[PDB]
RNA sequence: UAUGCCAGCUGGUGGAUUGCUCGGCUCAGGCGCUGAUGAAGGACGUGCCAAGCUGCGAUAAGCCAUGGGGAGCC
RNA sequence: GUGGAAGUCUGUUAGAGUUGGUGUCCUACAAUACCCUCUCGUGAUCUAUGUGUAGGGGUGAAAGGCCCAUCGAGUCCGGCA
RNA sequence: GUCGGGUGAGAACCCCGACGGCCUAAUGGAUAAGGGUUCCUCAGCACUGCUGAUCAGCUGAGGGUUAGCCGGUCCUAAGUC
RNA sequence: AGGGAAACGUGAUUCAACCUGGGGCCCAUGAAAAGACGAGCAUAGUGUCCGUACCGAGAACCGACACAGGUGUCCAUGGCGGCGAAAGCCAAGGCCUGUCGGGAGCAACCAACGUUAGGGAAUUCGGCAAGUUAGUCCCGUACCUUCGGAAGAAGGGAUGCC
RNA sequence: UGUCCCAACGUUGGGCCCGGUGAACUGUACAUUCCAGUGCGGAGUCUGGAGACACCCAGGGGGAAGCGAAGACCCUAUGGA
């Protein structure tokens, strides 16, 4: 017997890798005689012919080593591999802090905490780079 | 780049092709022009006395 | 019928990507000597092939345990692990 | 490649002349396809 | 002059395109149009072409697929020759 | 007396030889243009079964007429 | 601080190239191959397809290099015995 | 690759299962050129296949490619006639 | 509608495709034409002709071969990893056809290659071959210089897990 | 730092034996040679001696001025480019 072209209908009408499909070792004899992809899928409502499982990685050890580094672990000068700027954009993180500060002194100033010219000579100063941070920008706020 | 073997690969074109009106597969298509009997370029039949010894 | 342990260090003088291969004929080589029986006699049940590739190609276990029947009209023995 | 219909023609006659001399024919004549070609082995016009 | 139908084309798959989808398959002259083989097969079966479709085939000649109309049976049409 | 040398015998391999000639080579006499009324050439078709060659051209190894020929032919 | 220039750097990203091993091969896997090493890799960059230039003529960042395994004058047939 | 098993006159290499592996810009998926029937089915082993073969891109016979809305077709490019 | 054995989800982040903006460069200025829009709606009829199989490659292409060579495009967003389209490992998918096997602890010799005490270039035309170093962070960095560079100079320290 | 002193052990693929497949190079003849001599002055074959029972396996290549190529060097030709 020789169960190839059988291999290839059954992959198609499982819908599935042919490396997946399974012929029952007791059925070759039947299996033989299937000629058409509708003699197929009956052998199939037989369970004559099915298809493996299909695996996948498992991500739990990465959820662990996840959970750590979230955590600020196994990051350590050993850990690293690529350049500073690699592993933290520095014109990205300068957009991140300079729309937090502007975001900051727009606030405060709706709010009415500062007039439009302190508001003027605080964000023409963050934008100059004064301030490290919005607490930075906050506590020298405060005079 | 050895100008043998490895320069036979990229070797796909099509140029001569049966000929519309000799039948000979010598119709250079990108030329239009049939190398064996003219066509394309002569309303003549190409042919030469080189093509036969002299005295013949 | 009866219990046997198969030594399997001179699968060691294979070369070791294929001591899987040669610990299997070893097996059969045991069997048919000390169950006087043909090698083409000798069935091995998957069982027993599975041990040995256990490991991979490569890492043959350096015993095995087999459990092996001897009997029939032409001479033969039935084997398995255990 | 795209083909033409007129090439599509010449290499259905090409297929054709690649049968073999019916058995009969060598019953009739008391006793080769010498223009057998193969697809790999051999080179077809233009 | 040529005719514009050559023959019925016979086979396993025609068969199921007669049975399972009232269509006739025939061989055509190649230079016959769809137009011209739904009415040539109108007029020599007598029945209502209902679509055609043609292919040039690898034997040099030309195969049409033509639908019949719910109104005529495939079967039947095909049964008389 | 293995391995083996020389000559022969039986069988083979090979295709020489001799015989044979549906092909060539050369000489001689006769004759001599075809095509837009689409030639020559080529392509693709055409047979009950048809791959090659020949013939033929969707009327496709052929259709018609007259003469010859003759009981066979495809 | 921002910005992100460059015939700029590192880079077997893709891709291009071809220094050493004078290794393997050398009736080859191959009439120019295999492996390791090595150079370039935003530019005078690499590449597909189409297209142009023809033989004392082309084309040449020039080596007499290249113009279909053919080049200090291609190939084919003829002159030609 | 191995152990069982299937078919067969014949099975190390044709097929099934298990176990063990190989490939991750490819040894996967879709295609251009180019090939031209190599596609599918059935029947086979004189030929081809770096061994064998019940297998096959091999041998023989049949079958298979369906479009208003995918391409061509149309436009114009370098340029060609 | 369909599909699924079944459930036949809701939110989020980073966001290829796709859309739409701002800036910079040129002794370089980055096609054309057909066509579409401009220019409504109903109903009906028509929409012919050619291509369409398959391979697309360590066996379907070129290389005389089932040739370790050559041969364009798209998939560049599968998981872990990490700077990464890198390595290594693993899915999906593919394969066991880079297609001859069986046996000998399997000697000499050869191809690739591992490890070699003490010495450490004595080898050799020559350190050829091989080896050493290496990722990242901190410290620190000479001569010279066209002030750009030299520079990762050199040298020193750190590096895991919980 | 196995380049060297100075080599060793090991790993994988061969090599060796077995089944199957199955070429090529090369061949005036003879041929078990060795030491000397001789000879157109570079001899398995001539001369004198010596040695020499036949066949077969593996080896590293001393000889056959080994195989491969009508010498590129040099000269000559009332040769070529
Ligand atoms: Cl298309
Ligand atoms: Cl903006
Ligand atoms: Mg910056
Ligand atoms: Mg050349
Ligand atoms: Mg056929
Ligand atoms: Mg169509
Ligand atoms: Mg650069
Ligand atoms: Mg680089
Ligand atoms: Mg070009
Ligand atoms: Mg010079
Ligand atoms: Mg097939
Ligand atoms: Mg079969
Ligand atoms: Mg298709
Ligand atoms: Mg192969
Ligand atoms: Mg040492
Ligand atoms: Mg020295
Ligand atoms: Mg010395
Ligand atoms: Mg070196
Ligand atoms: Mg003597
Ligand atoms: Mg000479
Ligand atoms: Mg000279
Ligand atoms: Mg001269
Ligand atoms: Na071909
Ligand atoms: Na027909
Ligand atoms: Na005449
Ligand atoms: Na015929
Ligand atoms: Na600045
Ligand atoms: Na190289
Ligand atoms: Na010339
Ligand atoms: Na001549
Ligand atoms: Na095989
Ligand atoms: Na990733
Ligand atoms: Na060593
Ligand atoms: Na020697």
């Amino acid at each position: 017997t020789d169960l190839s072209a059988q291999k290839r209908l059954a992959a198609d009408v499982l819908d599935v890798g042919k490396n997946r499909v399974w012929f029952n070792p007791e059925r070759q004899g039947d299996i033989a005689d299937a000629i058409t992809r509708e003699d197929v899928r009956e052998l199939v409502d037989e369970g004559a012919i099915q298809a493996k499982d299909k695996k996948g990685n498992s991500r739990g050890r990465a959820r662990e080593r996840q959970k750590k580094r979230a955590k600020g672990h196994q990051k350590g000068a050993g850990s690293r591999k690529g350049k500073a700027g690699a592993r933290q954009n520095s014109k990205e993180d300068w957009e991140s802090r300079i729309r937090a500060q502007r975001t900051k002194l727009r606030e405060l100033r709706d709010e009415g905490t500062l007039s439009s010219s302190q508001y003027r000579d605080l964000y023409d100063k963050a934008g100059g780079g004064e301030f490290d941070s919005v607490a930075d920008l906050e506590r020298y706020i405060d005079a | 780049t050895g100008a043998g073997t490895p320069s036979q690969g990229k070797k796909n074109t099509t140029t001569h092709t049966k000929c519309r009106r000799c039948g000979e597969k010598s119709y250079h298509t990108k030329k239009k022009v049939c190398s064996s009997c003219g066509f394309g370029k002569s309303a003549k039949r190409r042919d030469y006395e080189w093509q036969s010894k002299a005295g013949e | 019928e009866r219990v046997v342990t198969i030594p399997l260090r001179d699968a060691r003088a294979e070369p070791n990507h294929k001591r899987a291969d040669k610990a299997m004929i070893l097996i059969r080589e045991h069997l048919a000597k000390h169950f006087s029986v043909d090698e083409d006699a000798v069935r091995l049940d998957p069982s027993i092939n599975e041990a040995a590739w256990a490991r991979g190609r490569a890492n043959t276990p350096s015993k095995i345990r087999v459990r092996a029947a001897r009997f029939e009209e032409e001479g033969e023995a039935i084997v398995e692990a255990e | 490649g795209k083909k033409s219909k007129a090439t599509k023609k010449r290499l259905a006659k090409l297929d054709n002349q690649n049968s073999r001399v019916p058995a009969w024919v060598m019953l009739k004549t008391d006793e080769r396809n010498h223009k057998r070609r193969h697809w790999r082995r051999n080179d077809t016009d233009e | 002059s040529w005719d514009v139908i050559k023959h019925p084309h016979v086979t396993e798959k025609a068969m199921n395109d007669m049975d399972f989808q009232n269509k006739l398959q025939f061989a055509v002259d190649d230079r016959a149009s769809k137009g011209e083989v739904a009415d040539a097969v109108e007029e020599q079966y007598d029945v209502t072409v209902e679509q055609v479709n043609t292919q040039n085939t690898m034997d040099g000649e030309k195969k049409a697929v033509v639908r019949l109309s719910e109104d005529d049976d495939a079967q039947e049409v095909a049964s008389r020759i």
